[PDB]
């Protein structure tokens, strides 16, 4: 259909050949002469003060070239893919465990270890926020300015409280999605060195080499055109590689010692350390007629975005103009509040928020189905959307909307494999 | 501690190393041979991504002490290529799609090798068991096991 | 002088940095794991056809994985700048001395010399042309063809027979210049290897890599996309870095091993293998009347090119439509012919032959200014080029002529600094 | 043939070699040692391009067996750089326009930085004769030359 020369066509991939043959090289597998190795001192604690930190016996171990912490950075210490409330090192204060405290870099491996194992320190824990509900208590301890509350958004289509008067049928239930890790087989890793024409270079495993090219110079108070970062062969994201891992750390190391810095981080650091997904929980009522047509849809939801927002501002927001399904409705409601807590940091995971919105919709229409003895395919292709119809953000579908034909296809194919 | 003699037969030919003992399997081939292909995903036994063919069977790396792999028979990725080029069973992950980031990819086909190496017409059934030792979180196994099942076919004539 | 922002300032060198530090990287300096080093057999006759070659026992050598011949390429085996008839290894015979027969790579650069060493030949000597005079014999054997003469050029302006007998002075005399070569301080090198993605690559010291990349795509039958070449820091070529120096016997050789091949020449090799600069004979008329203003220049020159082209087809044009001068001369004729010879290849050296047209044209002038009694720069102003004047080949020029002001502001400072 | 034991200062170190003896010590520097700053024009001691600083002295190493460097002292390009910046000398070479394609480069700045760590106040005439066995293809040595008189300058200039 529509004959294409190359478009559609199984075409092996331009990067396969060296994946199947192993010679592709993933971050952790360059190495460089005089190459030296990294780690990172992070916090044990999930919200306190940094009351006291030494580093002196760290650096008196032969083997240790550097240790250092904020006040090593030239540039600017705040980072972030949206909201630039990410510390490159802990200057303010803990907000979270594993928070990044101090960076070491030493000959070997394990005098990287040994180096980390000397390092003490002091703290003063706060009141370690974990609920939502505490975080919303205008009495809890703000983790950044002097709230608690990231995002907050809200939709209104039409009519609700209306509309929730022409319906025959209205389903009300609270949904909620847990917490998860992208668990991408390849850990963080990356290697940061300036190259024979003096070039400052990182090789690492990322989604986004342009935005973390900005970071990094950032830090380093470096034009762009200075910086240089090469996404190595990746070995998924999913999401997860999104915001900087060891770009920064390699990157200020370099700088201060001139030598390749190599950072590859452990199953375990990588999973602490890196985003999840926001875990949601979904208040939503939708009204209906007897004959299935949806009139409005009304929902209230909360997300606990963790110690910073990362790509929290898009998944509130990508959410919100999702929560009611991929129907018409004529009538849609959104509350939809985000906050900071000393969870695990939560951001991008694929889905942005629509996985989790996902399950409370389809619930519901599910729900409806149930209610009115209709094939829940069918009711689906009842408000199903098309072209022409209207978007409860007042934006008109004007073409590709082959919704219905994935209802048919695969309602189709079910029979013929399952029994539909 | 004193430097132990290691006498091996790594990808075809009779290596010979004196080294620390204190390492792993894994650390020993990637680090001292430079073969990295051989990845290290979890470090603890689970993901197979560190997977090499031990003496005819598949190992998990990451979970061996270099001493061990002492008057053994190692076979990783690089060993698989024929004079250079793509073998039978790597040229069907090649068609196949079972390749998507690639970082599970030379485990699998280690593990494949070895399966079809003493079975060169398994069932289904005993190829997914056979591989089931290698996590991948991209393709959801289908086309890896289909390249498999495509090299056996093939393996036919 | 126009108010530029950075033009014309003594900007720092983008690439000067790596230069003082001693971290650029000239062709030579690079090495890359389980290289091998490769070497040439090359010819010690001038003219002759190779009756028999043996490379067994170079190939017997414990440490060497390569000899190779011309049966070795896979696709074709000419090349050239402008004009492919170049081999990259001799097929069907000799053309000069230092000819490229086979190919060596090894483990060490003594185990290259021991292979090297250990092939024989044996040739069946044709006769050695070295002289134009020879060369132009028809009697004599063609080194390419069916004739010794290479290209030939006229230029025919106005009319100097008639031009000339209006003359009040006629100065004639033969020029001729020499045969040089380009010495720039870093000899040819180059290594080849594919990369960790399988692409086919050469890093080599070159004046024109996207020339060298269809070369060699051309010698293994591969798409231009395919063969990546890398210009390495470059110490100088002043044309000498044009022609195909190590690149293809490179690739060849990791074509074959799947190596990388490194090929270092030695100063001797370099010098004795590329290009030359055309020694060149130039018969000259030049006439005007005795207000000094020329009126007719006629020149019949002649050019070794050597045994291969390689700029011949630029050299000859350009002296050609330069060899009267940058004078307004309203008569013109240039008889022009470049030879091929068993003499070392002339190719293209700083001016691509101007600075053999301007001894001879220059030389003309002085001496018209000596007997017409001027001094030398008022005869050169009198009929110089201005923006207007008509040249030789019917052009007229329309902008950027500045000659007059070299001539002025050149002699206004020799009168201060020398005594003019 | 039995292998040697080299013992020298290189770069500000104490370094420590067995190898073969059969060497030049410009293959010594460039392969065992890793400073491809020191350059292979010639082959013959005409180009300088392999200088170092032996000893206090300027010496092309390409006429010398890897051996000779026992008991010595050696700077090479690589050993110039104050802390990973460009010592004066090296940022005189970026300013005056001394540099074209560079290859001749690590062979001048040991020859000028020989020159001035003995004569911190060369006239002219003792700064060109002091880098006469350096040859450029590129530049003409007169920016060369200049790059050294501009160093000799400033270096007088810092009498605060
Ligand atoms: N019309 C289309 C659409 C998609 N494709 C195929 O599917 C891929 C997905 O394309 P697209 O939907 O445009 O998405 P992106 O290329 O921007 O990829 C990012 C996306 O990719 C996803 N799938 C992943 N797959 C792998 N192997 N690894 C990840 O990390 C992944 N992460 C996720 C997440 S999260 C995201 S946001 C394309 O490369 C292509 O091979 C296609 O052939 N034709
Ligand atoms: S690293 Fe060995 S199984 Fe994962
Ligand atoms: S293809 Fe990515 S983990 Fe298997
Ligand atoms: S290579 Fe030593 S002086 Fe030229
Ligand atoms: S700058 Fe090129 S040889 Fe000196
Ligand atoms: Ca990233
Ligand atoms: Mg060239
Ligand atoms: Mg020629
Ligand atoms: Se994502
Ligand atoms: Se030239």
């Amino acid at each position: 259909g529509k004959d294409y020369q190359v478009l559609g066509k199984n075409k092996v991939k331009v990067d396969s050949l060296e994946k199947v043959m192993g010679t592709a090289k993933f971050a952790a597998d360059y190495s460089f002469p005089d190459m030296l190795y990294a780690g990172v001192f992070r916090s044990t604690v999930p919200h306190a003060r940094i009351v006291s930190l030494d580093l002196s016996k760290a650096r008196a171990i032969d083997g240790v070239e550097a240790v250092l912490d904020y006040h090593a950075i030239p540039g600017k210490n705040r980072f972030g893919i949206i909201i630039k409330d990410e510390p490159c090192l802990v200057d303010d204060k803990v907000r979270r465990y594993g928070d990044a405290i101090a960076v070491v870099a030493a000959q070997t491996p394990d005098l990287v270890q040994e180096a980390l194992d000397a390092i003490t320190i002091e703290y003063e824990e706060l009141e370690g926020i974990f609920t939502m509900e505490r975080a919303l208590e205008e009495d809890s301890p703000a983790i950044h300015g002097d709230t608690n509350i990231h995002q907050v958004k809200h939709l209104e289509y039409g009519d609700v409280d209306a509309a929730f008067k022409q319906c025959d049928i209205v389903v009300e239930d609270t949904y909620s999605t847990h917490r998860l890790t992208h668990m991408f087989i390849e850990p963080d890793a990356g290697v940061s060195y300036y190259d024979n024409e003096g070039m400052l270079t990182v090789v690492v495993s990322t989604q986004n080499p342009h935005y973390d090219r900005g970071e990094v110079a950032g830090m380093l108070a470096l034009p762009n055109s200075k910086v240089r970062i090469i996404q190595a062969t990746t070995g998924g994201g999913f999401g997860g590689k999104l915001d900087l891992s060891v770009q920064c750390h390699c990157a200020l190391l370099t700088y201060h010692t001139k030598k390749p810095v190599k950072m590859v981080r452990s199953r375990e650091e990588s999973t602490t350390v890196s985003s999840k997904r926001h875990p949601m929980t979904m208040h939503c009522k939708t009204g209906a007629t007897k004959d299935g047509r949806l009139q409005a849809v009304q929902v209230e939801m909360f997300g606990d975005t963790g110690a910073y927002a990362s790509y929290g501002p898009a998944v509130i927001t990508r959410a919100t103009v999702h929560c009611m399904g991929p129907y018409v409705v004529p009538n849609v409601r959104v509350d939809a509040k985000f906050v900071y807590t000393n969870n695990p940091m939560s951001g991008a995971f694929r889905g942005f928020g629509v996985p989790q919105a996902s399950v409370c919709h389809e619930g519901q229409m599910n729900a409806l189905a149930k209610a009115l003895g209709m094939d829940p395919i069918d009711i689906r292709i009842l408000n199903a959307h098309q072209v022409g119809a209207k978007l409860a953000t007042g934006q008109v579908l004007e073409n590709s909307v082959g919704l219905i034909e994935t209802l048919e296809k695969a309602r189709e194919k079910a029979v013929e494999v399952m029994g539909y | 501690m004193n430097k132990i003699t290691i006498n091996l037969n790594l990808n075809g030919e009779a290596r010979s190393i004196v080294t620390e003992p204190n390492k792993r399997l894994l650390d020993l081939l990637r680090e001292d041979f430079g073969l990295t292909s051989v990845k290290e995903g979890c470090s603890e036994g689970e993901c197979g991504a560190c997977t090499v063919i031990f003496n005819g069977d598949p190992v998990t790396t990451c979970c061996m002490l270099a001493g061990q792999a002492d008057e053994s028979t190692i076979i990783t990725l690089e060993g698989v290529a024929e004079d250079g080029k793509p073998s039978l069973l790597q040229q069907c992950f090649l068609e196949a799609g079972a390749v998507q980031c690639g970082y599970c990819t030379p485990g699998m086909i280690l593990t494949a090798k070895a399966l079809l190496d003493k079975n060169p017409d398994p069932t289904d059934e005993e190829i997914t068991v056979a591989m089931s030792g290698n996590l991948c979180r991209c393709t959801g196994y289908i086309k890896i096991h289909a390249a498999v099942r495509y090299a056996v076919e093939r393996c036919a004539n």
